[PDB]
């Protein structure tokens, strides 16, 4: 599939889908 | 010599060969030195529409996303070709109308309520629920022109974004955009300043907030997920201070196109046209790159169906000349190359005669009868257009002259004035003084009252032997 990074990154991210997580923490950016 | 620094100076009056669609690389032939830094640019062609200007979507990064056959750009609707908007110079008064396909009862503050592209939000990973892109947007009824406020906590989020869109993207230089990098990203949740209602502060990629937009947490405490109960309040930049003229607007533009999420089959968002308010310095992004829609199928004024396109197209008024029209690649060197914001009061546009002296030049047409502000507006309409189908309305006019009938034109009169508008294609060296006269470009905005000198170096005595 063609996407660019930062439709990818909510698939990587330790936190999807914006980058904060259930408990109110961010990232690892890049968890997988 | 006079003669010299009347040419170079007369130059930003010349719409057809500056009002150019350029793109950015650092191996251009192009480049002008604004402050601390050199810009490079290559033209690839002059004379772009005024009125409505379009070039061929370009895209240099490494994976030319938005070149793609797949990539959805809102211009292959409504214009029938992947247009970015395109036009070197700022394009002062021009605003986006939502309009009835007649032109008539026209909204010129519409604009302001983000767009409904189907895009937010665009997932849904580790949500409790799911939700269609399209979801969190405000309603289709109150669909903008404005570019969502943001996407995800910052961008560059990750380091990918960075090293692998952006820096290898030819468009992109770290120093121009040092504000959107690995070191120094543009925060949209901004979670290095905790609030004790909410883990982060919320600020926005474009735009000094108050503007009704997608609802980017939804109603739950896991931010992005569903329900969503648009619209929700924008709030604005974080740091917009260096943003103090259009070329700076044209910069977040240019700089922020990878924030934006992309994936085969949705909007490519890329070369984004902006707004910048004069008056306030805000400058807001477009997510929409069409200035004209006219069809049979345009939607007039509200509409539900969220695969229908907005009746819109390009107004001037006098109460909308603190308004700039700006695309992404607008020249650096704009100040000294294209014409000002404010109409040129008690001159006449000319051509030299015998060295020394100026002639008016040769009116193509002439419109009986108007205001000052009929005159800018008309020749706006009258100038130039991409998309093929505004050919039969537009004339090749970049430039008129206002004769008042019996008003000094930079008196008070001046506003509600009636006289003759005279309609030139001809490229400008020289102006006349005159007490009853007003100077137009089709890149001018149309307010007489805010009207102004231009530079004693173009005023020669008019030869009265012709």
């Amino acid at each position: 599939i063609v996407q660019n990074q930062s439709s990818l990154a909510p698939e990587l991210s330790g936190c999807p889908p914006m980058g904060i997580c259930m408990d109110g923490t961010i990232g690892d950016p890049i968890a997988s | 010599s006079t003669s010299t620094s009347r040419a170079t100076y007369m130059d930003r009056f010349n719409i057809p060969k500056n009002h150019v669609d350029l793109i950015w690389d650092k191996d251009g032939t192009k480049s002008h030195t604004r402050g601390n830094t050199t810009y490079r640019w290559t033209e690839r062609k002059s004379n772009v529409g005024v009125y409505v200007g379009y070039s061929e979507m370009y895209d240099s990064s490494a994976q030319a996303y938005c070149q793609s056959s797949s990539a959805k750009i809102d211009t292959k609707t409504t214009v029938g070709a992947p247009y970015m908007a395109a036009g070197a110079c700022p394009n002062y008064g021009k605003v986006i109308a939502f309009t009835k396909r007649d032109g008539s009862r026209s909204d010129m503050t519409r604009w302001k309520n983000e767009i409904h592209a189907n895009v937010m939000p665009h997932s849904t990973t580790s949500c409790a629920s799911r939700a269609d892109p399209g979801a969190a947007e405000v309603a289709k009824s109150i669909e903008g022109f404005a570019m969502y406020a943001g996407y995800l906590t910052h961008c560059p989020y990750n380091v990918n974004v960075y090293r692998q869109d952006m820096v290898t993207d030819k468009e992109f230089d770290s120093t121009v955009c040092n504000f959107v990098t690995e070191s120094n990203p543009l925060r949209f949740l901004d979670t290095t300043q905790r609030q004790s209602t909410q883990p982060y502060t919320e600020y926005a990629f474009h735009g000094k907030g108050g503007h009704k937009g997608y609802d980017y947490k939804g109603q739950t405490s896991h931010v992005g997920c569903p329900p969503y109960n648009p619209p929700h309040v924008t709030k604005g930049m974080k740091d917009s201070s260096w943003i103090t003229g259009p070329f700076e607007c044209s910069i977040l533009s240019r700089c922020t196109t990878h924030c934006w999420p992309y994936k085969s089959g949705g909007n490519c968002f890329r070369s984004l046209p902006a707004m910048f308010d004069m008056s306030t310095g805000e400058c807001r992004l477009l997510g929409y790159h069409t200035q004209d829609f006219r069809s049979s199928t345009c939607a007039e004024l509200t509409t539900d169906d969220t695969n229908a396109f907005y009746c819109v197209r390009p107004m001037k008024t006098a109460a909308s000349s603190n308004m700039v029209y700006v695309t992404s690649h607008t020249r650096p060197d704009h100040e000294t190359k294209c014409p000002p914001r404010e109409p040129l009061k008690n001159v006449r546009w000319g051509v030299v005669s015998k060295g020394k002296y100026c002639k008016p030049m040769n009116a193509r047409a002439s419109l009986s009868n108007a205001t000052a502000e009929q005159c800018g507006q008309r020749l706006f309409m009258l100038s130039s257009a991409d998309g093929s189908s505004l050919s039969s309305q537009v004339r090749g006019y970049h430039w008129a002259t206002f004769v008042a009938t019996d008003c000094n034109m930079g008196e008070s009169c001046a506003a509600t004035a009636r006289g003759k508008c005279f309609f030139y294609s001809t490229v400008p060296e020289c102006l006349i003084h005159s007490p009853t006269t007003m100077a137009f470009t089709s890149l001018s905005a149309v307010d007489p009252s805010i009207a102004i000198d231009p530079d004693s170096i173009a005023v020669l005595p008019e030869d009265k032997c012709v």
